[PDB]
RNA sequence: AAUAAAUAGUCAAUUAAAGCAAUACGUGGUGAAGUGAAACAUCUCAGUAGCCACAGGAAAAGAAAACGAAUGUGAUUCCGUGUGUAGUGGCGAGCGAAAGCGGAACAGGCCAAACUUAUCAUUAGAUAGGGGUUGUAGGGCUUGCAAUGUGGACUUGAAAA
RNA sequence: CCUGAGUAGCUCGGAAAACGUUAUUUUGAGUGAAUCUGCCCAGACCAUUGGGUAAGCCUAAAUACUAAUUAGUGACCGAUA
RNA sequence: UGUCAGAGCACAUUAAUGUGUGAUGGCGUGCGUUUUGAAGUAUGAGCCGGCGAGUUAUGAUAGCAAGCGUUAGUUAACCAGGAGAUGGGGAGCUGUAGCGAAAGCGAGUUUUAAAAGAGCGUUUGUUUGUUAUUAUAGACCCGAAACGGGUUGAGCUAGUC
RNA sequence: AGGGGUGAAAUUCCAAUCGAAAUCCGUGAUAGCUGGUUCUCGUCGAAAUAGCUUUAAGGCUAGCGUGAGAUCACAAAUAAG
RNA sequence: UUCUCGCAGUCAGACAGUGGGGGAUAAGCUUCAUUGUCAAGAGGGGAAGAGCCCAGAUCAUUAAAUAAGGUCCCCAAAAUA
RNA sequence: UUGUGGUAGACGAGCGUUGUAUUGGAGUUGAAGUCAAAGCGUGAGCAUUGGUGGAUCCAAUACAAGUGAGAAUGCCGGCA
RNA sequence: GGACUGUUUAACUAAAACACAACUCUAUGCCAAACCGUAAGGUGAUGUAUAUGGGGUGACACCUGCCCAGUGCUGGAAGGUUAAAGAAGGAGGUUAGCGCAAGCGAAGCUUUUAACUGAAGCCCCAGUGAACGGCGGCCGUAACUAUAACGGUCCUAAGGUAGCGAAAUUCCUAGUCGGGUAAAUUCCGUCCCGCUUGAAUGGUGUAACCAUCUCUUGACUGUCUCGGCUAUAGACUCGGUGAAAUCCAGGUACGGGUGAAGACACCCGUUAGGCGCAACGGGACGGAAAGACCCCGUGAAGCUUUACUGUAGCUUAAUAUUG
RNA sequence: CUACCCUUGGUUGUGUGCUGUUCUAAUUGGUAACUGUUAUCCAGUUUCAAGACAGUGUUAGGUGGGCAGUUUGACUGGGGCGGUCGCCUCCUAAAAGGUAACGGAGGCGUACAAAGGUACCUUCAGUACGGUUGGAAAUCGUAUGUAGAGUGUAAUGGUGUAAGGGUGCUUGACUGUGAGACAUACAGGUCGAACAGGUGAGAAAUCAGGUCAUAGUGAUCCGGUGGUCCAGUAUGGAAUGG
């Protein structure tokens, strides 16, 4: 098996799993966004429970 | 996704400042990890043959830890971390950073 | 899509600090404001960039 | 011969096949489509299928203007690690190293060149001899010493198994 | 004195390179150096430094493969196989 | 189209309220198929006999067991041999510190003036055996009109000489 | 002689068959659509709803069922208020 | 009926009642929400009937109480005023 | 005590056959296969017996399946 | 209707189609154009503009009205616009050096495209319609008048001129009219506002002719009125031989209801001894033909094209040939 | 006068192609003659004809269904044109929330240094009564009027000294955050106590992280701009990457 080249260059991983992942939202208007939303996307996140079993047997 | 977009194109990527770049891998000798150890009077020609590193390969060594242990020794390291070496200093152990 | 808000750097440290909505027809004047400045951290005048 | 010579040409002698296939492998040239991407124009397929030319007991390749960033090795070839790595990619689909190491496996040599000897009318830009197959620079020229020295990548026979 | 010139190279399209043209290598077209004081490369490039001096050739050894021969075997099929 | 019974008839067994058979009473509109669903005027099946369709190679994940077990486990490759385990063989990997794009730092990192507040860290496991699933491999069996390549047909028609 | 020929033309004919013959291969092309898929038994045992979709026959996630563990009454229901 | 883990499955539902909308408070029609059924679960009543009523089937009974429902006969099952 | 409706689907426990391997046995004083009859089984199955039959098997255990036939407008073959 | 004789889908359709002589337009001056092949080369053709090739109309006779708006072609060069490529020139890096720093910065390489040149071509201007083709409205006014002879207005490049006109064209329509016919949604000629006619994507007369189509008419007949008989080959029987499609299994009635909404199998009532043969086939939603009529599939295939991208061919510039 | 920098011309000269000359001495030929040859193919010689042209190799252009490979969405009480695909407001929707419709009703792809905020001051529309031009309607004085006024706007509402008007002052229309909730399959979207620092309004306590609110917006690949305590393929930089 191989690993998806796609897939490997947005998601980091963690201790003990929480897998890191990115904020999208960030490419034109500063303007359609609020100043909370703005530095909040920054911070980044982990996948949900849900979302863990799509992303487990991704890789 | 059945139609979806897959999840990559959805959102951003990474960027990698050490692109074609290969990190210099470090060898760290965490004290509450190494108080099992029983080698005394450290040195790369001891540790080899404890294989915690491999015989036939040479790696730079880096010292972390603030766990503080009771035994003094002496540490041939090339890296330390601030509180790792207070740590080692304040158990009478002698260090010597190699370079 | 209607684009009339505007970015505001500073005319000191030079980087663009804030985005605000000043009309550009009962009012296209400049607006040198006074807002907070981290690069300095103080109250600075920052200035509207086309 | 046209054209004197000369060529083209004609004939004669000698030599290699030309041909078949091991329905297996190699190289080089040439070179797809369906297909996947839910479709498709990138791409994948794939340098693959197929064709040709030549074989050989294997082929190709092979001695550093090799790499490459280390007190680094010192033809080449093969496996594994390196790792599904770095990266490349409608940066999508997908592809994917390379040093380094562990092993399998060792063969180093030969021509031009400088200069030089002889033979061709020496317009040599022609032929045959020493020379010597390189960067830790060397070779050529000359003056000296020490030597016949192992090696085969090598010829005939003789003997033995 | 010499060490392998339409050579390295530069440009227009390329291809191989993991690479969809990027260091590097090759050329269909144009152009075209130096002579080891030099060049190449150290994934644009430049300087220092490192290494080797292309632009000639050969090379058993580990390598794939059985068309078959010799002897033997099959936690192979047994005449619908 | 048979069941539950059952007169009578002829028998007598893996000896048992037995077997065969049923004048007659009650009851009862096939099998898979796909659909919300067929006794179906929805489809397939005449019947019979064999045969006939979820494997494997690798890798990962999950479960159970085991070996070892807190720097251990384990060898890829390669070699010795019966085509054998085994032994020789630590090449490397996983778990033994993470944070930050990375530099760098680290029982802390990043954001930040601020470790303020928040993120993670602030620590367990390795390798095999079984089963299941997933991934690359055509990857349960079978069914398309299709495309390209390599070839043969003008003896039939047509066309001319 | 077949992204070809031939055609007083009709999409005619090219071996009783031709919007472009047959043959072998790529190819086991593809098939969200059809069809099927071969031992026994025990236990539990839903849905035909929602969102998204070049999407309505399809596919992805939820909810749901089931199995292992823990929580095990603060959890959940059934009645009374 | 909590969470995690493994395996799922389904979206082409239908019917009856209630409240509707559309259609005409036409349609065994469509769209909905709710209450039950079949789907995925048989039986008795209903003249035979998937969605109506009574009802939820380990198996054997030539045992009893029954539910819906029924008692002239077919066909078990009552009469009095 | 709950109990033993159930598709999809989940989960658990078993059986049949071949071969290999070890411990056994039978067998021209008859093995298997085949047909039949009036058995045991919760069922995968296990028998028993009669004869064809004329030389192979069965029993217990793990390992591995070209392993378990009701249809596939299933393949062939035979038969109306 | 077509000139005609003729070719046509082998095996549904033999023609109102095609072909056809003729007519018209167009290109080609030779190593011709053209066509094929990669290319020699070949037909054209071993032809030579009265020949070849294409486009269209398809006896003969008479005409082919307008419009170059847009297109295509040809011609034209000013104007704008135009590649690759060349280099006028600009900027920056590395660092020798100069520099207290900062910085400046020779030469080598480095990197970058901009003055200008850069064709063909496009935009631009004319002609070419027997080159694609297209070729109107509003108002007032004609013994009403909707009509349209007429006069004004708007728009266009021009608004179908001639001719024909219920036609292979006409929806209304079976239009009207006369003949036809006792009685004719067909037929013959006519009426001209003609949904959507129309002049070589040709128009009207048009001689003859059609296995051409249609209507009427003399004769003609079992087509019919109105069916029947004679002989055979079968059909039937006898002897011999003898297959096929269909086929889950059946002992395979009736009417009503029911149903997945069309019941030999269901429930209710009715009747039928069993088995045949000969006709003829209501039904078994009879048979072969996994819909092929219509729809869908992110199916295929072919065809057309200002759908996209390429590309043969043609043409232009640069460079080597090439002075 | 000893000279220099600009406008321009004449002005000798060296280089670059542009046209206009010949010429073959490149070249080709499907001119002819001769030889191989008895060969119309071919080769060689000469002549003839052009001619440094055409032409070919490459590069770069234009025409170019002549040719090739592909494309042409779905929903729809079936096909098809219709309308829609995103988002917000009312009923539908049956009194928690919410619930479909190709059912009934409308809009958005925003506006504003004020229409944000602060402190202070102030209160309806309409109607009535009485008044120059002047009325139905211009406005004022007063009464009355429960806000049907007004709120930047589609609808929902609320908004009776308010969420509206007037005055003055700044633009918190903050930086880093954030315990915690909402709604939900993901993505996301909504509010957010409170903290550190800095402010602004007001002496002030307090408020200010946009408007009384809900529509008002496009991820991702790729690309550009500025800054960066990031790296600079041996090194040093640089390019370049983060």
């Amino acid at each position: 098996m191989k690993v998806k080249s796609a897939a490997k260059k947005r998601f980091k991983l963690t201790k003990s799993g929480q897998i890191k992942r990115k904020h999208a939202y960030t490419s034109h208007l500063a303007p359609h966004k609020t100043t909370k939303q703005k530095r909040h996307l920054r911070k980044q996140g982990t996948v949900s429970a849900s979302d863990f079993k799509r992303i487990g047997n991704l890789i | 996704e059945g139609g979806q977009t897959p999840l990559y194109r959805r959102l951003p990527k990474f960027g990698n400042a050490r692109k074609g770049f290969l990190k210099q891998e470090w060898v760290v000798l965490n004290l509450n990890k190494i108080a099992k150890l029983k080698l005394d009077k450290i040195n790369r020609a001891s540790l080899i043959e404890k294989q915690v590193i491999s015989a036939k390969s040479q790696l730079p060594i880096k010292l972390i830890g603030h766990t503080k242990l009771e035994k003094p020794l002496h540490f041939e390291v090339h890296k330390v971390s601030k509180q790792a070496l207070k740590a080692v200093e304040n158990a009478n152990g002698s260090v010597k950073l190699l370079e | 899509a209607v684009k009339r808000s505007t970015r505001l750097g500073c005319n000191d440290c030079r980087e663009i600090n804030y985005l605000t909505f000043k009309n550009v027809k009962k009012n296209p004047e400049k607006l040198a404001l006074n807002k907070f400045c981290s690069r300095c951290r103080k109250v600075v005048v920052h200035k509207e960039v086309k």
